[PDB]
Parts: structure tokens; C-alpha cells; sequence
């Protein structure tokens, strides 16, 4: 009907139609701390919500209210339980609520509730038709809100729409082959469809990252998601990667090259390797580099895995 | 000369560690680089060539702002008004971490208040009336635990306190953060640890909880909210705090975790950023830092011999030098970036990196690194519960001296 905002707004202690009900003020006690100094319209609407909720009133009015309530503070659960319950009571249309939720997202997109509100919604009609164009759209203005990745993925794997995704990730990673929001969905679509054992797959993985990394070599991301796919079975058992790996060291060295040399070394010698002194000293010898001069910053994690090697070889 | 003291961050060959874009712009690229150019300049207003004064946190000043805010807030709380529980942990924590006492009065007025949050089901929900909820039950148990005094303790209804977890257990090992509500790592950190300190675990409580938690760690090494997703360092917290507690870290994959926390390290402006390519921010000075104490402890049970005695593995040095320049309001409180408003929340976390920073602890090896002068040293906080750890052996001697709700 009316929104806080509306110049017709009125507060509930002045309206006719409730009238009837008295509101509950909220119970702080004597000597309140952390005491919020309310303005006279967020108070006026809360100590009405706290007479309907301890009243336990299915109603309407009760429904509308927690509208305001929700504008108020999107962020008070107690309110959407309660509304979740209303919706149940009064068979309210779902599809009605679905477009209200779709607005208050787009709101507070950051909002944790907001986000359950739809799930819950998109569970209890089974209806997932409209869920991929609006994340998309909210990704639009923010390509990285954890919430909207989040039930992106409950979606697809709940009703099994994974058919266009790795299209979605590719064209997003045009748009920013920095996000690594994106090379995570690249993984979670991956990881559930084909999957990384088959060998097709997985060069057709190393071979596009590795595209990516010349093209942006300091983009960690790229980086994270080579050793992401292939720690698993181990980096030594990749023998061409640490040779291309090697052969860029001059032409487009960075610490995340070096670093991962250190990784595939570590894993080498974890796995009984030919030459093992070479491989160790070659490995020590990245370690202080690392330490001293290429990524200072983690000092103290290299020289622990300097030990650490030592005292495994 | 004891009244100048070189900076890491001020050092030349720092300027190196600036943003190589390779030439490549996205919005990302971008965005670190504005970040970084506003640090430099805050990094350059504390050296006058070779002389470098000593980097003061301003206590006072944050004790005046924390001690109004513990009675009363503007109406730009009004968005918090469902987590009055965690503006009191927050702030207490904050004086605490201060060492900035709490009169009886303002000590006996929050156990008050926070009795008036509890639900007659169990657990504290937002504030008076509202229903109960795992985030705001935290906040609140360990509030009553840095108070520790009997009164304090005696608040929290032990037996609905474990039936209310109870209510909220999944049969995948998960939990709901409140009846009705979302699942995600932080609430089996937040039933861990409210459950362990005040002694109400039974051995089916977190049955399952390990696994699921486990399956949160992804490709990155860190963890995510559920599994599948991006890591993410408030996850990745939560998820090997509450390992611990359930001392099961090593359902983990420890290596690959210590290598990606490590790296969410900023080269340049010192601090923490919450996920690979995103940006610094103060707060994670404690959800991210925070984990090397952890994975030290855990590491260490395993009879690590390559582990240090005196260094967390992270750069403490770089992370007092970002809090301390770039993360204080000149007003007092704290931030999460130059630029942006203070708040309670970035207060707490500001402060309680600082003091991690500040202290290593393994065994009866102890090693304080306290940058600028003297007075910066706050006390020491636990790594799991995030309170001071004299509150926690008492609080968990005191509850231990209780049975388990019916056993
Ligand atoms: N749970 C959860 C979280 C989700 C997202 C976080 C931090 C984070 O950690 C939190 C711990 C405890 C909290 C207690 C009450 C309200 C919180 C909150 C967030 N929220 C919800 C989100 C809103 N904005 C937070 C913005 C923010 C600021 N710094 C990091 N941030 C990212 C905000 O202040
Ligand atoms: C006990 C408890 C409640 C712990 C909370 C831990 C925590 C900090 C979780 C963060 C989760 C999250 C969705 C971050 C994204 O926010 P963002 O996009 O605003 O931040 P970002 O850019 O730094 O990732
Ligand atoms: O960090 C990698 C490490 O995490 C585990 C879980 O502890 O598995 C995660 O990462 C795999 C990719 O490396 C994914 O297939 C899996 O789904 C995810 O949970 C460990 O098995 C792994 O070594
Ligand atoms: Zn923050």
C-alpha cells in the first residue's frame, strides 16, 4: 500500500485499523547498553511487529507490516521468519512474493536473509526458471557478491542446469580474467560434470590457463587454478609443465612462477626422484630467493618450507 | 636512536612491490591499484626522509569512542539493531584487548541486557524478543566469558542451550544459523564454540560436523561458505576454529591451507584481503592473520620439525605497520581501509590482528615483536575464541565443574 517514504506515510499508532491492538515496547531493561536511539518511525513499526509476533496474529495487516519492518532493517531474521510463516498462513501467491524479493535484493544484494528468503521461495514452488537471469543481472553490478555465487550454485546442482554455465564463466572471464569468483565456478561446473579425470579435459584446462597466464602473468587467479587441477595427483607427475614452466623463468618470471617450481620441486621429491640433491638445492636455492628478494612478504613461509624440505630430504 | 625506527613498508625497495598489471585492465587490476595509491601516500606521511618516528596506537582515543558506545548508539545502528549481542562482544573485546578495566556497574547493566536477549528455547538472539540465532549466541557467550564473573556465567541456560543446537543440527553435519534460516561454516564455528566453552558437547553434538566442514576446503587450499565455493578467509576461520575445537584439523588438507592463507597477505600495503584478487581490509588482520596461530598449534601436534619458535608465518611486522598507519580514525576506532568510517566491528578485529601480530606463543616459547612505542602491547587473545585466554580457562574451568545437560 504505502512505503516508509510515501508522503501519505502514516505511523501505526495513528492508524484506524489498528487501533484495536496495543504495541508492545521493546524491554531493555533499567540501564540499557548498547542502546540504539530509534527514530520515532522505526520504533513506532517495531513495537507494533513485537505485539503481532507475541500475538502469534496470522493476518494481512500483519503481513503488510512486516513489509516496513523488512525496509527498516532487512537485516532483523526474527521478521522474515515470521513473514515466511504468514506466507504459509495465507496463502499468499508465490510468484507475488518471488518479484518482491527480486526488488529487495537488488536493494541489499549483501543482505544474508534476503538471499535464504529466495531459496526458501524457489524451493517451495520448485521453480527455478527465473533464478540464472537474475543472479546474472545482480553479477552484472557486482561480478564478485559471494551471496549471488552462492546460490547460483545451489541452483544449478538442485535442478540441474548446468548446460550453459562454462559459456557463462568463459564470457565473464573475457570480462575480467582476474575474478576469482569466476575460476572457482569454472572449477564447481567442471569438477561436476565431466570432471578432471579425463585427460582430454584436463589438458584442455592446463592448455587454456596456461593462455591466460601468458596473456596476464601476474594474475594470480590463473595461477591458483593450474595448481588447483592438478595438486591432487601431484605436480611432479606433470614432467612438460615444470620444462614450460622453466623456459618462461627468464621472459616472465614473478613470484608465482618461482613459487611454483618450489611446488612441483617439493612433490618431486616427495615422489623418490633421479637426482635428488640437484632437485633439493635447486629448490633451497628458490626458497631464500623468495624469501629475500621475490616475495618478502611471506618470509616466514618460505624459510619454514626451506626447513621443512631439509628435514623430509 | 631509540626515537626512529625503520619501517618495512617504508623501505625503497618496497616501491617494487606496487601492482604489475602486465598492461592488462580489468576492474579488478583497477581497483588494487587506487587502493595502492592511496596507501602509498599514508605510508609517505610517516617518514621524513631517514627520520621515522615510532608508530603510536592512539588507546585513549579509542577507549572514549568504545566506552560511549557501550551505552548508546546513533541511529546508524539501526542496522545492527538484530546484533546487539555482537556490539557488546565487540566493544568489551576492544577494552579488553585495551586493557581498559569494566566498571561493576556497566559489567553487571551487560549481563542484564544480554539476559533480556536470551530465548526462553535457548541460545541469545538480536536483542529483546527476537528469536534466538548462532550468530548473536556466540557474540554473546563470549561477551559474558570476558566479563567472567559468576553472575555472568550463571546467564546462559546451559540445558536449552544444548537442546537449541540440537534444533538446529542437520544430518549432514551442518547447521542452521537459526531455525528456519541459511547454512554455512560460520554456524558450526559459532555452535563449537559456545558449546565447548560452556561444556555441553555430547559425543553425537558434532557428529558428521568434521566432514562437512572439510568438504568446505576447495581447490584454493582456504574454505568456503558451503561446499563448492570461492575461499574465502571469514570462512576458512570459522571452518579450522571449529576443527580445533573438535580437534580434528587434520580432516584437512594443512599444506595447501597454509600456502593460500599465507598468500592473501598483501605484498604491498601489509594487510589481509578475504579472497584471491579482492581488496585489504583491517577486519581480516584476525580472520585471516588468525589462522597461523591455529595451523602453528596444529602442526605442532603432529611433531613438525620445521616449525618456528618464535614467528607466526605471516609478516607480523607489515601487518602492525597497516593497522597501525592506515587502519586508525584519527577520532578513534578503527577501519577497514583509509577512506572509509569507523565501527565497532572494525575495532574489534583491527585491534585483536594487532595483538596476534604482536605475540607468539608455542609451548613455553614466548616472542613479542610490539612495533612503535612501548605502550602499543595489548593483551594476548585466544586464536580460537578470539577473548582473552585467561577468560577462557576460566570460563571453561568454571563450566567444567557442571554436568552436560542430562548427560
Ligand atoms: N557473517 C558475515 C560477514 C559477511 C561479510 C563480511 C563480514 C562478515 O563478518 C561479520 C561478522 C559479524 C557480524 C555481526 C553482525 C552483522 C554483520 C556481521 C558480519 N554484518 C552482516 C554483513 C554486513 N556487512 C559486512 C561487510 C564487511 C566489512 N568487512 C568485511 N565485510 C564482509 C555486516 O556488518
Ligand atoms: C562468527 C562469524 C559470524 C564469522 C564471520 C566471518 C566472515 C568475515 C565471513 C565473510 C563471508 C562473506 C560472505 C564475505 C564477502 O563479503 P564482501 O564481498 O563484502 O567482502 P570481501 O570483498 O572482503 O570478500
Ligand atoms: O585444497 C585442496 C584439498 O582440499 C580437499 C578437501 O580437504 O578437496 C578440495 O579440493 C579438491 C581440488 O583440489 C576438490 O576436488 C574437492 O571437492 C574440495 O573439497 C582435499 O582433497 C585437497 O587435497
Ligand atoms: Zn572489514
Amino acid at each position: 500500500f504505502v512505503s516508509l517514504d510515501s508522503p501519505s506515510y502514516v505511523l501505526y499508532r495513528d492508524r484506524a485499523e489498528w487501533a484495536d491492538i496495543d504495541p508492545v515496547p521493546q524491554n531493555d531493561g533499567p540501564n540499557p547498553v548498547v542502546q540504539i536511539i530509534y527514530s520515532d518511525k522505526f520504533r513506532d513499526v517495531y513495537d507494533y511487529f513485537r505485539a503481532v509476533l507475541q500475538r502469534d496474529e496470522r493476518s494481512e495487516r500483519a503481513f503488510k507490516l512486516t513489509r516496513d519492518a523488512i525496509e527498516l532493517n532487512a537485516a532483523n531474521y526474527t521478521v522474515w521468519h515470521f513473514r515466511r510463516v504468514l506466507l504459509k498462513s495465507l496463502q499468499k501467491d508465490l510468484h507475488e512474493e518471488m518479484n518482491y524479493i527480486t526488488a529487495i535484493i537488488e536493494e541489499q544484494p549483501k543482505n544474508y536473509q534476503v538471499w535464504h528468503h529466495r531459496r526458501v521461495l524457489v524451493e517451495w514452488l520448485r521453480d527455478p526458471s527465473q533464478e540464472l537471469e537474475f543472479i546474472a543481472d545482480i553479477l552484472n553490478q557486482d561480478a564478485k557478491n559471494y551471496h549471488a555465487w552462492q546460490h547460483r550454485q545451489w541452483v544449478i546442482q538442485e535442478f540441474k542446469l548446468w548446460d550453459n554455465e562454462l559459456q557463462y564463466v568463459d564470457q565473464l572471464l573475457k570480462e575480467d580474467v582476474r575474478n576469482n569468483s569466476v575460476w572457482n565456478q569454472r572449477y564447481f561446473v567442471i569438477s561436476n560434470t565431466t570432471g578432471y579425470n579425463d585427460r582430454a579435459v584436463l589438458e584442455r584446462e592446463v592448455q587454456y590457463t596456461l593462455e591466460m597466464i601468458k596473456l596476464v602473468p601476474h594474475n594470480e587467479s590463473a595461477w591458483n587454478y593450474l595448481k588447483g587441477i592438478l595438486q591432487d595427483r601431484g605436480l611432479s607427475k606433470y614432467p612438460n609443465l615444470l620444462n614450460q614452466l622453466l623456459d618462461l623463468q627468464p621472459s616472465h618470471s614473478s613470484p608465482y612462477l618461482i613459487a611454483f617450481l618450489v611446488d612441483i620441486y617439493e612433490d618431486m621429491l616427495e615422489n623418490q626422484c633421479d637426482n635428488k640433491e640437484d632437485i633439493l638445492n635447486k629448490a633451497l636455492e628458490l626458497c631464500e630467493i623468495l624469501a629475500k628478494e621475490k616475495d618478502t612478504i611471506r618470509k616466514e613461509y618460505w624459510r619454514y618450507i626451506g626447513r621443512s624440505l631439509q628435514s623430509k630430504h | 636512536p631509540v626515537w626512529s625506527e625503520p619501517l618495512y613498508s617504508l623501505r625503497p625497495e618496497h616501491a617494487r612491490e606496487r601492482l604489475q598489471d602486465d598492461s592488462v585492465e580489468t576492474v579488478t587490476s583497477i581497483e588494487q591499484a587506487k587502493v595502492e595509491e592511496k596507501i602509498q601516500e599514508v605510508f609517505s606521511s610517516y617518514k621524513f626522509n631517514h627520520l621515522v618516528p615510532r608508530l603510536v596506537l592512539q588507546r585513549e582515543k579509542h577507549f572514549h569512542y568504545l566506552k560511549r558506545g557501550l551505552r548508546q548508539l546513533t541511529d546508524a545502528y539501526e542496522c545492527l539493531d538484530a546484533s546487539r549481542p555482537w556490539l557488546c562482544y565487540w566493544i568489551l573485546h576492544s577494552l579488553e584487548l585495551l586493557d581498559e578495566p569494566i566498571p561493576q556497574i556497566v559489567a553487571t547493566d551487560v549481563c542484564q541486557f544480554l539476559e533480556l536477549c536470551q530465548s526462553p528455547e535457548g541460545g541469545f538472539g538480536g536483542g529483546p524478543g527476537q528469536y534466538p540465532h548462532l550468530a548473536p549466541t556466540y557474540a554473546a557467550v563470549n561477551a559474558l566469558c570476558i566479563i567472567g564473573t559468576e553472575e555472568a556465567y550463571d546467564i546462559i541456560n546451559r540445558e536449552k542451550l544444548l537442546q537449541y543446537l540440537y534444533s538446529l543440527k542437520q544430518p549432514d553435519g551442518s547447521f542452521l544459523m537459526h531455525v528456519g534460516g541459511e547454512v554455512d561454516v560460520r554456524s558450526a564455528y559459532c555452535a563449537a564454540s559456545v558449546a565447548s566453552l560452556t561444556n555441553i558437547i555430547t559425543p553425537d553434538l558434532f557428529e558428521g560436523t568434521a566432514e562437512w566442514i572439510a568438504r568446505c576446503q576447495n581447490w584454493e587450499g582456504g574454505i568456503g561458505g558451503v561446499p563448492g565455493m570461492e575461499a574465502h578467509g571469514g570462512y576458512t576461520f570459522c571452518g579450522l576454529a571449529a576443527l580445533v575445537i573438535l580437534k580434528r584439523e587434520r580432516s584437512l588438507n594443512l599444506k595447501s591451507l597454509l600456502q593460500w592463507v599465507t598468500s592473501r597477505q598483501m605484498r604491498f600495503e601489509g594487510g589481509f584481503q578475504g579472497r584471491c584478487n579482492k581488496l585489504v581490509d583491517g577486519c581480516y588482520s584476525f580472520w585471516q592473520a588468525g589462522l597461523l596461530p591455529l595451523l602453528h598449534r596444529a602442526l605442532h601436534a603432529q611433531g613438525d620439525p620445521a616449525l618456528s619458535m618464535s614467528h607466526w608465518m605471516f609478516h607480523q611486522q607489515a601487518l602492525q605497520e597497516y593497522i597501525l598507519m592506515c587502519c586508525q580514525c584519527p577520532a578513534g576506532g578503527l577501519l577497514d581501509k583509509p577512506g572509509k568510517s569507523r565501527d565497532f566491528y572494525h575495532t574489534c578485529y583491527c585491534l585483536s590482528g594487532l595483538s596476534i601480530a604482536q605475540h607468539f606463543g608455542s609451548g613455553a616459547m614466548l616472542h613479542d615483536v610490539v612495533l612503535g612505542v612501548p605502550e602499543n602491547a595489548l593483551q594476548p587473545t585466544h586464536p580460537v575464541y578470539n577473548i582473552g585466554p585467561d577468560k577462557v580457562i576460566q570460563a571453561t574451568t568454571y563450566f567444567l565443574q557442571k554436568p552436560v545437560p542430562g548427560f
